[PDB]
RNA sequence: GGGGGGAUGUCCGGGUCGCCCUGGGCACCUCUCCCGGCAGCCUUCGCGGGCAGCCGUAGUCCCGGUUCAUACGUCGCCGC
């Protein structure tokens, strides 16, 4: 029984009392930005898409 | 200094033998042909030729099969090959512990390894994989051989003694099993000077076999075992190991400190090596969940579990019979109450993979411990056999006293002084009455507020003192302790008592030729199981 | 061996009924192990047992059960009270296994012992040496502290043997935790007796010495911030408090000040002591470096004499050689020295002098 | 190049079949020549280096006798000095260099060597 | 000033010492001081400390200085070096207390800000 | 740095450097002694550093600026850390006056 | 009422764990205990238990029969040698002393 | 600041928050804060205290002075007195290693004091 | 480290004044036993015990100023 090369396990070290959390990260994970502006800079008045 | 010797013969006659002898100071000498040197007053000039490459004593050397290799085994965890055709050498490096003995099989396949944990593997070659694993209880033995690398006075000398009880509970949902205590090798624990323990094996006892073992503490099995110097490196202890009512959980504490040998630059004013290793502390409080395979799992680790101007030692925990609740007893004072809930920060639960929800172990209750000081304390806890009340002795020397606290409020119920002579070593709590020891052993009634039994122990020695210890049975209302008879050694004897709750007769007087380690309470029927230093484990059941 | 107890209970029960208090006091004096000589000693008493303890209590003390009761002296004049002050089985466990029967029913019981029983000591002797031995005695709750310093401050706030006491108490409520005392002082003091126990700890901080100058703590610090939030906002909601809050930045930058004091100091006199032993070896010449002048040098560094051990592969231990000891010496040379022999080294007798570059 | 000198003997049996008998380093730096000598009572095997000592060692009784670290410092003694003018005088590759000493050691008995 | 602080210590002056203690020419002043001399500055520095514990603004740039431009004479004096380690050993039981101290200053520091704070309410309503 | 510490090796890995990286190590202690997660391990690795290496600091101007700006750091995380603990006694008062 | 089971488990021996002939079985000497298993399946096949009983004697050695196998020679660290036959347990109650003043060492 | 700071605590804001972090200001901001997002501050300073370690003083100073003017506050709340408990964990943990680090202070004390002297002796020769 | 002595070198009252001594300060060599370690040889299964012990400091003919380190099985790219 020869045990496997393990290497150096990195340290959990605790998090504060506000860390970032899963969901924090899955809506930062929406990165690349492009801004289109409107044409003679109109507001927007409305988005849509189909189901 | 002679280790070991393997000789092979050269032949139906007897024409040579060739000798290895593995010498104490880490070299494997081959003497290549001897009755022809010895034969021929005057001989010849005869040099062996030297092999080094264990630091520490070589513990066994053979010569394998058709004479090409010479296969070799020492502290270092490595069974190591010499080529001894080339130069080289092949090794399988990274065992359990140290090879403590090896032999060649009839045929030239198969290898067997005693090692030194307890354990036997028959090995095939160049498969390299146990085709037979055998694994016994592992415990802290005092040995009969002492030791093969304390000939040659090395900087810590490796001493047979037992310093502490072993940290063992068999298991409810499964009592066949019993969870226990074990470093990497026997050896390998007890040197450095200190209990090194950092892993847990469960044992059958219905069949005696060791099943499964895994790392409780930081262990680096793959790294080298000594340090550049030359003094075995210490792995953190796990102290206090105590089971959930359920089935399902394990709460362990273990330690860590430096060596005193360490520190040397840390000492500014009155500050001793002591007392920087013990500033220096690292004691983690971690939540085991127990799988159906015996397969532990973290849940929680909490790094600082009794914390001040500097971390505090954590003396005991209890699990309440009743709930899954973890009482710690720390040094600053205060009693807390660990508990599960579910990770959950705004609602949004998080969950494992397969989607179970993550459980997470945290302190539902503080309970701040009065203290009465009377011009170093220790402590010791226990629920009820029914919960509702945890009653917790506080420990400063000769005044120490006894608090019964409530778990669902955390006001204090109750509070008896005066019932210690020195400092405590345990206390239980069976059906009514609080069976406590200290130097005295009393059994203390608390529905009659009223001690029945008592009992002045004989004076000996720290070690012994240390070594004392009792277990209650739960089911059949009957504890048993277990004490050394009068520095420990080799040749010592036990006798542990077996007392009912209600009379003061010893109800089971019987001595052992060799100190018992530890007593444990079979959860489902009524018992004990203990286990001696010379590491054989024996029964003990009424009717 | 309960029966053996029990009849000496119901003989003891008889001398009561006869009211002969003489004979009984002999007898809890053959137990204890009239006349009634002591020994000079609060530790040195000889160990009694807990049911002739608890019989004593019982004897002694008294309940009034109106669903609430009131400990009484029923011998308010005994030496058997003065040797349990003196001996320290007043506490509030030894009084309830004392009265488990009347007190079974009753609730809040360790506030309300712990608030009577000093009371009751207090008004046997008005000297209170009684009071000042049971401080010193008895193991004793945070209630019973702060009803003691209540007692002591109604005293004053032949006169030396209550601030002796008045000292014992802050000790022992200073070692009590923090809610305890909170909870208890709160409950039993009013929030000017508190401004009383803040002008005599005061009085121990100031006439200590902390806010007076040179040229011209632990357990009181805990006491005045456990005061401090046992009365709150509800008690004063002046220039006292700024006042208060002046000489405790006084006071904390006199503990900062010696902290690095005692760092310079403590570092300073372990280099002294060491280069003590180095220049003492340097002056029967065994050649190590050693700083000349009278500064101190930047690395407070001395040379140790070489060891006469070894540590050998893999960990052992062998004696140091000569030849390695006189290489690692050649190491220890400058690079420029003077070496005077003498014609006593030359005859075989004294040693040289060395006086090497400073490097 | 490891500072290290292995001895080999033939292995006992097999003909033609050498083993490294035993290694050391007896050198500071690589061992970059050796050379063997066997006659007149003297079976000797000199080494030198990188680090300027010939060592020598004895090759029949390897094993057996200490080996023997030859000086790097040159047999004359390639220091003069004029002791009127209190300078001492060293040369070596094409350099000479002369130092004065301008005192004496009374008189020394730190700061000032 | 440099001369006044020579004299007032070969003597064993309690007032002459006292009167250049009060007042960088203090750092120019010990760096020319015999250093036999500098350690009986030392012994009644410590001698005051030890006695009582308190305070002082002053010592602090004093007997730091000393100690490094006159703390290699030390090794001269046996003497001094066991009052000086008797000095580091009570100046640590001073300095045990200072985490419950700086508690203390914590609620001084409230209080006395909401006190004030309820008389700035009077004058505001 | 842990594992150094576990592993008794923290003064073999320190004792041979040079004055460069004895600078660099010194620049990552002043520079995370300010996290109190590491806080034990930084500062244990600054006392070796101190009791290997403080006799060059008159020979190399450069390693005196970064002895002397490791205790411009550590005087200013005593004042860090006597501030939350002065703050820390107001947060017990709340929690006093709760009850 | 209450009784205490006889000693099972043990601590290996530094002694070597002999293989059988035909290398099926492997013979492990404990203290107070030899005990054979088989290479195939590790699950033990026999337990000999052996009485220790003079504090401290040990099994001093354990060796097969070079005569005939399944055989041994068990020698303790005072004058006692068990010839016992493995796959069985015939030998155990019949030891055979030797006068010594302790015994270090033995070989078949 | 008051009203910006009550927007900010009151959105969860972060721009906002931090631009009226960065700057007698901070006196009248928390005076003219709303009662019940006072918690919310201390959960938010506690947040960015452990996150980023070199603003303690100035967060420190938000702090206290939150709980100078917000004690009774923060009691009539009572169910929240776990921002509280967040909040002495966070402090906890940064007074955490005191006297380990005030035995590196004297340390490195002594080595400032040498070069000081040193240069004290160079500036005059 | 102490308990103590024989002897080195020294100033302050000093002494008929010399050998130095008493009173104070002392640093060193040597002797003496207890302190911490190390080995041998008897006794006993061990535990322990007994016997004569060396080291706690300094530089060597040459020279231990050495000897000593933990494998294979398989690499690459991207995703959650």
């Amino acid at each position: 029984m020869a045990a496997e090369v393990v290497p150096l396990p990195q340290l959990k070290l605790p998090s504060g009392p506000s860390p970032i959390t899963a969901e924090q990260r899955y809506w930062r994970s929406f990165k690349k930005q492009k801004s289109h502006t409107s044409t003679a800079n109109w507001p927007i008045s409305h988005i849509s898409f189909p189901a | 200094i002679i280790s070991t010797f393997d000789i092979r013969p050269i032949i139906a006659e007897l024409q040579d033998i060739d000798v290895a002898v593995g010498g104490a100071r880490g070299a494997i000498y081959v003497y290549s042909n001897l009755l022809a040197h010895l034969h021929t007053l005057r001989v010849g000039t005869i040099q062996p030729r030297k092999y080094h490459w264990h630091r520490r004593a070589v513990h066994s050397v053979k010569w394998s099969g058709d004479g090409n290799y010479l296969i070799s085994g020492g502290y270092e965890t490595v069974l190591v090959l010499w080529q001894l055709d080339t130069g080289r050498v092949d090794f399988l490096p990274h065992l359990s512990a140290a090879i403590e003995n090896i032999v060649v099989s009839p045929k030239g396949s198969a290898y067997a390894l005693h090692l030194d944990d307890n354990s036997a593997m028959v090995l095939s070659t160049a498969e390299m994989k146990p085709s037979m694993y055998v694994s016994g209880i592992q415990s802290l033995v005092l040995g009969d051989r002492p030791s093969k690398d304390a000939l040659v006075r090395r900087v810590w000398r490796p001493i047979d003694e037992i310093a502490s009880p072993l940290v063992a509970t068999i298991s409810p949902q499964n009592p066949s099993h019993m969870f226990l205590c074990v470093g990497n090798g026997q050896q390998a624990t007890v040197g450095g000077g200190a209990t090194s323990t950092p892993l847990v094996q469960v044992f059958d006892i219905s069949s005696f076999q060791g099943v499964a073992k895994q790392a409780i503490a930081r262990t680096n099995p793959t790294d080298v075992n000594i340090t550049s110097e030359g003094v075995p490196i210490i792995e953190p202890t796990a102290t206090k190991l105590a089971f959930s009512h359920d089935g399902k959980w394990l709460a362990s504490i273990d330690e860590w400190q430096p060596p005193e040998r360490d520190t040397e630059a840390y000492l500014t004013g009155s500050k001793t090596q002591s007392d920087a290793c013990k500033e220096r502390r690292e004691i983690y409080l971690k939540f085991w969940e127990v799988g159906a395979d015996q397969s532990l799992e973290l849940v929680t680790r909490i790094n600082d579990a009794h914390y001040t101007k500097q971390t505090e030692s954590i003396f005991d925990l209890a699990s309440d019979p009743t709930s899954a609740r973890f009482a710690t007893i720390g040094n600053d004072g205060m009693v807390r109450f660990w508990s599960p809930k579910l990770r959950k920060r705004d609602g949004l639960m998080a969950t494992r993979p397969d989607g179970q929800p993550l459980r997470s172990w945290s302190c539902s209750r503080v309970v701040p411990l009065p203290v009465h000081e009377r011009q170093p304390y220790s402590g010791a806890i226990t629920f009820s056999e029914d919960g509702s009340i945890l009653f917790a002795a506080f420990g400063p020397p000769s005044g120490a006293l006894v608090v019964a606290i409530d778990t669902q409020t955390g006001t204090v119920r109750d509070v008896v002084s005066g019932m210690f002579k020195g400092d405590i070593r345990a206390m239980k709590s069976l059906s009514s009455c609080l069976i406590m020891l200290s130097d005295d052993l009393v059994v203390y009634d608390i529905v009659s507020d009223e001690m029945l039994a008592s009992y002045t122990l004989k004076e000996t020695s720290e070690a012994a003192k240390k070594l004392t210890q009792l277990a209650v049975n739960h089911q059949s209302r009957s504890f048993a302790l277990a004490a050394p008879i009068p520095k420990l050694k080799r040749g010592t004897k036990s006798e542990l008592l077996i007392f009912n709750i209600e009379d003061e007769e010893p109800k089971l007087v019987k001595t052992f030729s060799q100190v018992i380690i530890s007593v444990c309470a079979v959860p489902s029927s009524s018992g004990f199981v203990v286990v001696d230093s010379a590491a054989q484990v024996w029964s003990i059941t009424e009717g | 061996s309960w029966s053996e107890w029990q009849n000496k209970a119901m003989q003891a029960d008889e001398l009561l009924q006869n009211n002969d208090i003489q004979s009984w006091e002999e007898l809890m004096a053959e137990v204890f192990k009239p006349e009634w000589e002591w020994p000079s000693s609060r530790s040195d008493y000889a160990r009694v047992d807990r049911r002739w303890v608890v019989y004593a209590i019982n004897k002694v003390f008294g309940w009034e059960g109106q669903n609430t009761g009131r400990l009484t002296c029923r011998l308010p004049e005994s030496s058997v009270l003065i040797y349990l002050v003196d001996a320290g089985h007043l506490s509030t466990s030894n009084v309830k296994s004392a009265f488990k029967d009347d007190v079974r029913e009753v609730d809040k019981v360790e506030e309300l012992i712990g608030e009577q029983l000093p009371i009751i000591l207090a008004e046997v002797d008005p000297t209170m040496e009684l009071l000042v031995g049971y401080l010193s005695g008895t193991q004793l709750g945070s209630s019973e502290l702060v009803s003691s310093i209540k007692l002591l401050l109604c005293s004053l706030g032949l006169d030396e043997h209550r601030t002796r006491g008045l000292g014992i108490a802050f000790s022992k409520l200073a070692a009590c935790p923090a809610a305890e005392t909170v909870k208890s002082l709160r409950r039993l003091f009013k929030p000017d007796e508190v401004l009383v126990l803040l002008n005599v700890l005061r009085a121990e901080l100031i006439k200590d010495g902390w806010t007076t100058r040179y040229l011209d703590i632990q357990l009181i610090a805990d006491l005045m911030s456990r005061c401090i939030d046992a009365v709150g906002l509800s008690g004063w909601m002046a220039n006292f408090f700024s006042q208060f809050q002046a000489e405790i930045s006084v006071a904390l930058e006199g503990v900062m000040e010696a902290v690095r004091l005692k760092g310079v100091i403590a570092e300073a006199a372990n280099y002294a002591k060491r280069a003590r032993r180095a220049l003492a070896d340097s002056a029967k010449g065994k050649a190590m470096t050693v700083h000349m002048s009278a500064e101190l040098p930047l690395g407070l560094k001395t040379d140790n004499k070489i060891s006469t051990e070894r540590v050998r592969s893999g960990g052992e231990i062998v004696a140091r050689s000569s030849r390695q000891i006189g290489h690692f010496i050649s190491k220890r040379r400058g690079i420029y020295s003077i070496h005077r022999i003498s014609e006593e080294m030359l005859l075989g007798a004294a040693g040289p002098t060395v006086v090497q570059e400073a490097r | 190049m490891d500072r290290r000198t292995a001895v080999y003997e033939p292995m006992a049996g097999q003909s033609g079949r050498w083993s490294k008998v035993f290694h050391r380093r007896y050198h500071q730096h690589d061992v970059k020549a050796m050379a063997s000598f066997e006659g007149k009572g003297m079976s000797v095997v000199v080494s030198g280096g990188s680090d300027a000592s010939p060592i020598v060692l004895p090759l029949r009784a390897l094993g057996k006798e200490f080996h023997r670290t030859l000086p790097h410092l040159p047999q004359h003694p390639t220091v003069l000095s004029a002791p009127k003018a209190r300078y001492i005088l060293s040369w070596w590759e094409n350099e000479i260099r002369i130092w004065h000493l301008l005192n004496s050691a009374q008189q020394f008995l730190p700061l000032n060597l | 000033l440099g001369t006044v602080l020579n004299q007032a210590l070969r003597t064993d002056d309690s007032d002459l010492l006292e009167s250049c203690l009060q007042t960088l020419i203090i750092q120019n002043t010990i760096n020319r001081m015999d250093s036999s001399l500098a350690g009986t500055l030392l012994s009644k520095l410590a001698a005051r400390m030890h006695r009582r514990p308190g305070r002082a603004f002053g010592l602090m740039r004093w007997i730091q200085w000393t100690l490094v431009a006159h703390g290699g004479a030390l090794v001269t004096q046996p003497d001094l070096i066991n009052r000086l380690t008797e000095l580091s050993r009570v100046l640590e039981e001073r300095s045990r207390g200072l985490s419950s101290l700086l508690a203390l200053k914590g609620k001084l520091d409230m209080l006395d800000a909401q006190l004030k704070y309820r008389k700035a309410l009077k004058m505001a309503g | 740095l842990t594992a150094l510490r576990h592993r008794s090796a923290l003064r073999e890995a320190l004792q041979g450097r040079d004055e460069l990286s004895v600078i660099n190590i010194l620049r990552w202690a002043g520079k995370y002694v300010a996290d109190p997660r590491y806080r034990s391990i930084c500062v244990d690795v600054a006392f070796h550093l101190i009791d290997l290496y403080a006799e060059h600091v008159g020979g190399s101007a450069e390693l005196a600026t970064q002895f002397q700006q490791l205790l411009a750091k550590v005087n200013r995380e005593v004042e860090k850390a006597e501030l939350a603990i002065v703050t820390g006694g107001m947060v017990e008062s709340l929690m006093m006056s709760v009850e | 009422s209450w009784k205490v089971s006889k000693p099972m488990g043990g601590r290996m021996s530094d002694i070597d764990p002999i293989f059988s002939q035909d290398e099926r079985h492997l013979i492990i000497t404990y203290n107070t205990s030899i005990q054979v298993y088989s290479t195939e399946d590790s699950l033990l096949v026999r337990r000999i238990a052996l009485p220790l009983t003079p504090s401290a004697t040990h099994i001093v050695s354990s060796a097969l029969s070079k005569s005939n196998p399944d055989y041994l020679w068990v020698a303790c660290s005072d004058g006692r040698i068990w010839h016992i036959n493995w796959t069985s347990g015939e030998g155990v109650d019949t030891p055979s002393t030797i006068d010594t003043k302790k015994l270090l060492d033995m070989a078949v």
